[PDB]
């Protein structure tokens, strides 16, 4: 079945990174290519950790930066509709893919408002947008900037946990392709709904972390460090971040360029939206198991039973409210894709595998 | 209907498909209606090409307009061609306000204008053609392929796939389908499903019975077994109920019944339930759809009589078309006369007219009579014949061509043509003349192809001493156990045999002793507003109901203890079948039995009954068809 | 083989007409009962051939009348696109379906430009839009209302008729709900590309005819009646329409109503939509033979064979333009549905069936 094999080819790309058939990077224009990216890690190595705070860190600590709508606005396609309150924005774009024009929806967290923290009515916006992308069969590109979503007093009485949540939940099990792109910062569980793609970029000056560099000085007075040397040796460097597998790709792209590097944004979201698509053909041709998935998940909204019926409702999760809007067989291969993406780029190695510091001269 | 037929046989066979459309556009005199066959044979073109890939090739010659232009013709996935000189606009000069030039109509002017098609080809019948139109206009462009030229590249460029044996172009045929019974869908109720539901234990076959909400508790459901079975249709009428022929057909699918009898009343005559049937590859018992519609269509039945050398009952022959139209066939006749509904049956809308006078006022009203009934207004016009019997003759015959006739019956005691006392042999009908309706019915069945039970209906003119043909039942008749007794053949073993597939060559038709039949129905004796005496319904439960066990009477019934009459059917309770060796005898038991059998709770036509039994012209045999109203008023 | 079966299936349910479970007429809500058409059918047969031109055509030919924009805004819905383009009009305007809101596509002959005469270019943005709201998963209303299509000199240099053999083609191939209502009048072949649909219904004082009744005026010249005779003879009202089995009901609404009358299009619009969602998933219930028919449509989107796709390029048909943008099985569904009931308004008979006409006391 496609759980218990979803899990288990997941696991064996686990094992080898290098030579795995997951690169789809090698086929966007518009990115940094490896060559580019080694020189810079020299450069990242040579310089002390006040220089790489000023190369990766400080440009999105920069009050003037371009927002989420205007880097948008900059693909120069068909704005249809735009969703906007507070922090969170969401557009439906029909952008110009060469062969035709075709609409995308964009989910974007916007940093002229809070630095782009989102509150726990723009994660249930969020999931308003990502269940009408769904139904209505558009590619969705997320935009991360942020310093996290609030994690304040109102945030957790009106229930912040849930509402996270519901969103990764929803984004995880969306019928179309998702790629993220972090076009600033990106931190815990207000970006993580939001990273979870098919295919992850970032910008030229983008950061992507566990948490904001300044939130590790509760681990930096353990060991007596300051807070800087704690992201310097950890690697929030879109440089390193390609370098350990967290993103895919680095768009040469920062959101003040002006040249054709301006040029290089539109071809690296139609170029990976392409390649996503391409991918779930080839996976459709190689399985049998997600043929018979499609069968299970159309079966059971052919027959609803009270029990299975009754925690949707509860839930009010994207699902097929509709027979027009349930999703294609190509949805399940996005579900699918998009596991085996994330989950490629989490290692754990067992107490064998782990080798044992010296205890010799030290009491 | 006939575009989606080939591309059917195209699919099926994989031929590529070649066209030659001309038009003068859709067909308004169909009505509003004709549209649609725009969009269903260009579906059917565009799924042929998109699901079985071999190439539709549209040759637009003469006139090609309106919609079939408009539409299938310039698909963008077909080869669009013109042949040299046709007129290919949208619409025809019908339509059209004013003046087209050629450079915007004729197919030689558009040739060079990109997308209207993938050539113009020559036209190969007119052969001065290409130098006429050069003669008009040198600049005009002229074609270059032929249209062999168009059909060898075709074929040449597609895969030679190894083409199968070939087959004929397959129809409904019942004959296919007639295999042997074990199991049989019974569409009827009442004690018609109460004859067929015992001649489904005689021949050994398993009911799967069908029945409305006051049925699903009827004695022809409490007639079956465990093994047999008994499916809710819903509803209390027939509409909600009989009538549903989808219903019925989803029974006969489910159950994956062997054959299907469709009883009498309710679909049993209809064509297009028999084509229900046998489209789905389900075995129905009786005719050919070809034999249901050639004797069911009125025209069509007297016009066949015509070539079999059957005399007809004199009248318009085919269908009247006006009021003028029915004066002038009536004055040939000689009035008075019958104006009658195509669609009728039953004595539905069959006026009678005496005068030309009369004849411009009822032929609008009766126009409307069978408008009101049927959805159809069409009358034809027979002749009149005041002094009749009913005469009617039993056929079978199986699919080999034995044309076994059992025998006739008269049916001449009838209220409201409902036949009410009915009888083995006509007592003023000579032996000459009852040879003559025995050898047409066999001409008639052996010239339609006839299969099943069948009943050909003939008036016998006691004033002329002539038999003439007047239609036929395509299907089983009520009066059939009378012919049972005295054929010495079963007449639903016969077809039941004849449904499996088998011969009926080794029957031998007797003429065993005399046989009557009373249709003992639930009614009560009321007086009409001159004070004569009429029979009208009395519904209700039957409190006591005795049938003593008798060896030459058969007794088919609904009516027990307990049971209930319902409001929504017939008043029909029993058939009461005597046999004997003589007709007064005949006449003397049933009588005699008539006084032995009860019933109570309900009223019953019974008073009646016994008084013709016991009248002096009746024992005598000297009556016509319109005896029984004029002794209820004695 | 789907092909094969909808033509014996709409052989069968054609047999029977008002026993089929064809006869979705029950479904919508907003519809007048079977009493008032059967007492407009008594009150059309009593009065003359003037009194039925009052009554039938002089309200579809009224300038007054609110045309498509002025109907689709009435609607009271949010509009998200709109495309005039002549006398075309394509929308696109969100419903309440009480549960949540849906997107719901629009294409409309609009009377208030041309008179509803549509050209070669408003069928070729016909064939766009009906591909376009099939990527996108959006149930479309076709809105008819139409003199006709062109027969100038300037459309058929246009070649007119292989832009109208496209749009019917699209129409009969949209992998989304059809709901048709007549607005006016619905004449020749400009009106069936939109009467193409599922549910073909019309508004209380509308038509649909073969071609304007004026145009019978060629016909009537041959056998010597008036044109006004000739269109009460082919029976032009919408009770008899609904009586000849070529409409689906009579929408209790009026162009100009403002009593409870107007809220019964929305209503009629909301339930239609509903009932084909209910009937399609009905029939992926019980035809497992609907699943083969999208398998062998699907395996040609995975491996395009070099006859076909060159076909496709030529003819630039509604495909799957992409994975995310093909349809699901309950598109195909639509379309088998849409051919049931189109080869169900038509009907014929055979030469043994016909009743042949008296030729005895014929001069
Ligand atoms: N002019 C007539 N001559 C003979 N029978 C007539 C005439 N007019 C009406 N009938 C009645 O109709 C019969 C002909 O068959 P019919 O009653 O129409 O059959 P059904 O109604 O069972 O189809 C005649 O036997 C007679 O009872
Ligand atoms: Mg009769």
């Amino acid at each position: 079945p496609l759980f218990l094999q979803a899990e288990h080819l997941a696991k064996d790309f686990s094992l080898f990174p290098k030579h795995s058939k997951q690169s789809l990077s090698e086929e966007i224009k518009g990115l940094l290519n490896d060559d580019a990216i080694q020189a810079n890690l020299k450069d990242l190595a040579s310089l002390d950790v006040d220089g790489y705070v000023a190369k990766v860190i400080q440009p999105t600590q920069d009050k003037g930066r371009p927002g989420a709508k205007r880097i948008i606005a900059d693909l120069k396609g068909r704005l249809i509709t735009e969703t906007h309150l507070g922090s969170f924005y969401s557009a439906e774009v029909e952008l110009n893919f060469g062969s035709r024009t075709r609409r995308i929806g964009f989910i974007a967290q916007e940093r002229t408002t809070a630095n782009g923290a989102w509150m726990p009515e723009h994660h249930y916006a969020a999931c308003k947008a990502i269940r009408h992308f769904a139904e209505l069969s558009m590619p969705i590109v997320y935009l991360i900037d942020t310093p996290g979503a609030d994690a304040g007093e109102v945030a957790n009485s009106q229930n912040q946990a849930h509402s996270i949540s519901k969103a990764i939940a929803e984004s995880a099990n969306v019928d179309v392709p998702t790629v993220g792109i972090v076009i600033g910062a990106g931190y815990s569980g207000g970006a993580i709904p939001l990273a979870a793609a098919n295919i992850l970029l970032s910008l030229r000056d983008g950061i992507f972390n566990t948490i904001q560099p300044q939130g590790l000085q509760s681990i930096a007075r353990k060991y007596n460090l300051s807070w800087q040397e704690c992201a310097k040796s950890v690697g929030v460097s879109p440089e390193e971040l390609y370098t350990s597998g967290c993103i895919d790709g680095i768009i040469d792209f920062s959101p003040g360029d002006r040249d054709e590097r301006q040029h290089n944004l539109r071809r690296a979201i139609i170029s990976s939206i392409e390649a996503v698509e391409r991918a779930a053909v080839n996976f459709v041709r190689e399985s049998k198991d997600l043929r018979e998935h499609y069968d299970r998940s159309l079966a059971r909204f052919l027959n609803p039973s009270k029990n299975l019926m009754a925690l949707e409702l509860n839930a009010e999760l994207a699902v097929a409210t509709s027979p027009t809007n349930h999703h294609n067989l190509f949805g399940s291969a996005y579900r699918y894709l998009r596991y085996l993406t994330l989950r490629s780029r989490i290692h754990s190695i067992s107490q064998e595998q782990y080798g044992r510091l010296s205890r010799v001269s030290v009491p | 209907e006939k575009f989606s037929a080939l591309l059917i046989e195209c699919a099926k066979r994989k031929l590529p498909v070649v066209c030659f459309i001309s038009s003068g556009g859709m067909q308004t005199k169909e009505g509003a209606a004709a549209l649609f066959s725009m969009a269903v044979v260009n579906d059917r073109i565009t799924r042929f090409i998109r699901d079985n890939e071999l190439p539709v090739l549209m040759f637009g010659f003469g006139d090609c307009t309106g919609g079939a232009q408009a539409s299938f013709v310039t698909h963008p996935l077909v080869q669009t061609y013109y042949l040299s000189g046709t007129n290919m606009p949208f619409a025809g000069q019908m339509v059209v306000p004013a003046y087209l030039p050629s450079t915007s109509t004729l197919s030689n002017y558009l040739s060079k204008v990109p997308g209207a098609m993938a050539g113009l080809v020559h036209n190969p019948f007119s052969e001065n053609l290409d130098n006429q139109l050069a003669s008009i206009d040198p600049l005009m462009p002229m074609p270059t392929a032929k249209i062999n030229e168009v059909i060898i590249n075709a074929l040449s460029t597609l895969v030679v796939e190894a083409p199968a044996e070939e087959e004929e172009i397959v129809q409904n045929d019942p004959r296919k389908l007639m295999k042997p019974i074990n199991k049989v869908l019974v569409h009827a109720r009442g004690c018609t499903a109460v004859k067929l539901i015992r001649k489904a234990h005689d021949n050994n076959i398993n009911v799967v019975l069908v029945a409305s909400d006051p049925d699903m508790t009827a004695v022809p459901a409490d007639m079956l077994k465990e093994s047999d079975k008994l499916v809710c249709l819903g509803g209390n009428t027939s509409d909600e109920s009989y009538l549903n022929a989808y219903s019925v057909l989803k029974v006969a699918e489910y159950e994956q019944v062997d054959a299907l009898h469709p009883g009498i009343g309710f679909l049993s005559e209809s064509p297009q339930f028999a084509a229900l049937c046998v489209n789905n590859g389900v075995n129905f018992v009786g005719p050919s759809v070809h034999s249901m519609t050639t004797m069911g269509n009125k025209s069509n039945a007297i016009k066949t009589s015509q070539a079999q050398n059957v005399p007809v009952v004199p009248g318009s022959h085919g269908i009247l078309t006006n009021a003028e139209q029915a004066v002038n066939v009536a004055s040939e006749i000689g009035y008075p006369v019958l104006l009658k509904a195509v669609q009728g049956g039953g004595g539905k809308g069959i006026q009678v007219v005496k005068r030309p006078e009369d004849m411009i006022g009822l032929f609008q009203k009766t126009a409307t009579e069978a408008a009101a009934a049927f959805g159809n207004g069409d009358l034809y016009l027979e002749k009149y014949v005041t002094s009749l019997r009913h005469i009617e003759v039993q056929l079978l015959r199986d699919k080999f061509g034995h044309a076994k006739v059992l025998g006739l019956r008269d049916c001449s005691v009838q209220r409201n043509n409902q036949k009410v006392v009915e009888e083995s042999g006509s007592t003023m009908l000579p032996d000459e003349l009852k040879k003559q309706v025995l050898a047409y019915t066999r001409a008639l069945g052996d010239a339609t192809d006839y299969m099943g039970a069948g009943t050909v209906e003939f008036i016998y003119n006691l004033d002329a001493n002539e038999v003439y043909f007047m239609e036929m039942n395509t299907r089983l008749q009520v009066a059939h156990p009378v012919t049972e007794a005295t054929s010495g053949i079963d007449i639903v073993s016969a077809q039941f045999d004849i449904a499996a597939g088998r011969s009926i060559e080794h029957l031998e038709p007797k003429e065993i002793g005399y046989a009557m039949e009373v249709r003992v129905t639930a009614e009560k004796a009321a007086l009409d507003s001159h004070g004569v005496l009429q029979l009208i319904p009395n519904p209700g439960k039957i409190t006591e109901c005795v049938f003593p066990d008798h060896p030459d009477v058969e007794i088919i019934s609904i009516a027990a203890p307990g049971k209930e009459v319902s409001p929504y059917y017939d008043s029909l309770i029993a058939q009461v079948i005597m046999r004997g060796e003589n007709r007064e005898d005949v006449i003397a038991k049933l009588h005699a039995y008539l006084d032995s059998v009860v019933l109570k709770g309900i009223a019953t036509n019974i008073p009646l009954l016994k008084l013709i039994l016991s009248d002096g012209t009746f024992k005598e045999g000297v009556y016509d068809t319109n005896y029984l109203p004029r002794f209820m008023a004695e």
